[PDB]
């Protein structure tokens, strides 16, 4: 997405951290995944950290 | 004027040892808590080079150079002395115009006594058609500096017509070289036979090279 | 500046008898020159748009 | 880089005037004071003056106040010095030098414009090859030569094989013989290489627009 406006724009996004390799498979077929975001200034590549956590 | 006087004037130090050159200022060169002295290196045959600013800090300059001192007297310490250190070293103050320099100190390297590679040369044919004779005699790559060339024409010595020329101690091998031309006119020349070139060094207890006119 | 890749730089201070160990099999931007901290003192990085004046 | 390119060696009739130039490059001309230094041939360095480009303020030595004149061409990124009504005294080398910051050190020194003050005429040299004696050979290595005689004024450049040979070479300093300069060069190659190898002596004298080559031919005997 190219910001064509005249203003700064606040963009929000997210990553999902599943419980197990199973849940991983059920939701997104692929077993090892990434999310990379790129900007003039921003550069990140997130990898979901699967773990079993208490229920909230 | 802040008269700067370096000492000693000439310093010969053995290779791999310590050179210690001093500077002395007529009045102090030392306020704001820092010394405004500078050391400069003039390797032979080229412009001076900046070594130390404000008496202690090195400008790409090897650590072998120790800038030291405060107030009225300072000292450039070169240690260990390397081959490419033949130069004349200058201290100059910036504490107060007019900017004044030291006399300068020439550094010489003591090395292994080498023997002069003598070689004698007859005058060119092209020169002789022009009317003059020139007997050249090189004495390359030797040490100590002191050498003594003699010219002999048919056994009898001669000084008049001689021009000598030494190079500076070579930065790379620490050896001197010498030219020794002997100029005559064609007619003055054609009235003799054997031309000799007796070099007397501390190395050999006389090295000779000669040539005969007609061969 | 035409480039769509990114370079990320790092630094550390190597204490006087310590050693730094690099091991890499790619994407490495290697040090050639480092900087000896010769004089520590009180100084500053002044943000200014002006240049030298040859004065004191 | 911080290079300072200055004017070419010059000759002036006593009483005349010179104007050597120094061209700045690689930094901002207008941030540093440029200065001039005079060196009496192999003796001592003397400070002449300084000039700050950006506004053209000058600062002179007592000694040179009169005879000297620092000027600056801002568009040209160039500093000039002018010496008026010269004498034998002024025959020496002049360095165009960048000083860092009244209380400053000279960090970047230029090449050196060397001035020669003499009434003498410009004289092209004469080059003579130096082949060894017909019946004598220096053992493992053969010393060869080149002789440059009767020229004015300094300097001259001596090269061996257009420059590709830079090893055993010694070019001796010139000397004064009947009011002309004379110098010699000595290339040293392994005995096997000569006379098989083309040993040519390349000499250049700018002051007369002269460039000469001499090939060392063994002793015809
Ligand atoms: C980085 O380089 C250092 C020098 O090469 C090194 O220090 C050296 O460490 C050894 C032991 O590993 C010392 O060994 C001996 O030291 C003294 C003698 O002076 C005595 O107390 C003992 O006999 C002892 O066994 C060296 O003296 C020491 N050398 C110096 C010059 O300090 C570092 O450990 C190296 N560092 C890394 C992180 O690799």
């Amino acid at each position: 997405y190219n910001n064509t406006n005249q203003e700064d724009l606040l963009v929000l996004w997210g990553i999902h951290h599943p419980n197990d390799a199973a849940e991983q498979t059920k939701l997104y077929q692929n077993p090892t995944t990434y999310i990379s975001v790129g900007t003039s200034t921003l550069n990140q590549r997130l990898v979901p950290e699967i773990a079993t956590r208490p229920k909230v | 004027d802040i008269v700067l006087t370096q000492s000693p004037g000439s310093l010969t130090v053995s290779l791999g040892q310590r050179a210690t050159i001093s500077c002395r200022a007529s009045e102090s060169v030392d306020n704001f808590g820092k010394s405004f002295m500078h050391w400069y290196q003039q390797k032979p045959g080229q412009s001076p080079k900046l070594l130390i600013y404000r008496a202690s800090n090195r400008e790409g300059i090897p650590a072998r150079f120790n800038g030291s001192g405060s107030g009225t007297d300072f000292a450039l310490t070169i240690n260990p002395v390397e081959a490419d250190d033949v130069a004349t070293y200058f201290c100059q103050q910036s504490n107060e115009d007019p900017r004044t320099f030291g006399g300068g100190t020439k550094l010489e390297i003591k090395r292994a006594d080498a023997a002069p590679t003598v070689s004698i040369f007859p005058p060119s044919s092209e020169q002789l058609t022009s009317g003059g004779a020139s007997v050249v005699c090189f004495l390359n790559n030797f040490y100590p500096k002191d050498i003594n060339v003699k010219w002999k024409i048919d056994g009898s010595e001669r000084q008049n017509g001689v021009l000598n020329s030494w190079t500076d101690q070579d930065s790379k091998d620490s050896t001197y070289s010498m030219s020794s031309t002997l100029t005559l006119t064609k007619d003055e020349y054609e009235r003799h036979n054997s031309y000799t070139c007796e070099a007397t060094h501390k190395t050999s207890t006389p090295i000779v090279k000669s040539f005969n006119r007609n061969e | 500046n035409g480039q769509s890749g990114r370079m990320e730089f790092f630094w550390t201070i190597l204490k006087p008898n310590d050693a730094i160990n690099f091991e890499s099999n790619g994407n490495f931007i290697a040090p050639e020159y480092a900087y000896k901290i010769v004089k520590k003192g009180d100084s500053a990085i002044m943000k200014s748009e002006l240049e030298y004046g040859n004065c004191n | 880089e911080v290079h300072l390119q200055q004017s070419g060696p010059e000759l002036v009739k006593p009483g005349a005037s010179v104007k050597m130039s120094c061209k700045t490059s690689g930094y901002t001309f207008t941030e540093y004071t440029i200065h001039w230094m005079k060196q009496s041939h192999g003796k001592s360095l003397e400070w002449i003056g300084g000039i700050f480009p950006n506004n053209g303020d000058t600062t002179y030595n007592q000694k040179f106040k009169v005879r000297a004149t620092l000027t600056v061409g801002r568009s040209s990124s160039t500093a000039y010095m002018d010496l008026r009504s010269l004498t034998s005294e002024d025959s020496a080398v002049y360095y165009c030098v960048r000083n860092y910051g009244s209380y400053g050190y000279f960090d970047v020194w230029g090449a050196g414009t060397t001035v020669t003050v003499s009434s003498a005429k410009t004289t092209p040299p004469s080059v003579y090859p130096l082949a060894p004696g017909s019946a004598a050979q220096t053992n493992s290595m053969v010393t060869l030569g080149c002789l440059v005689k009767g020229y004015f004024p300094e300097p001259v450049t001596v090269t061996w094989n257009s420059g590709s040979l830079s090893s055993g070479v010694h070019t001796f300093p010139a000397v004064l013989q009947s009011d002309l300069y004379t110098l010699s060069s000595s290339v040293t190659v392994p005995s096997s290489t000569w006379p098989s190898e083309t040993v040519t002596c390349n000499v250049a004298h700018p002051a007369s627009s002269t460039k000469v080559d001499k090939k060392i031919v063994p002793r015809d005997c």
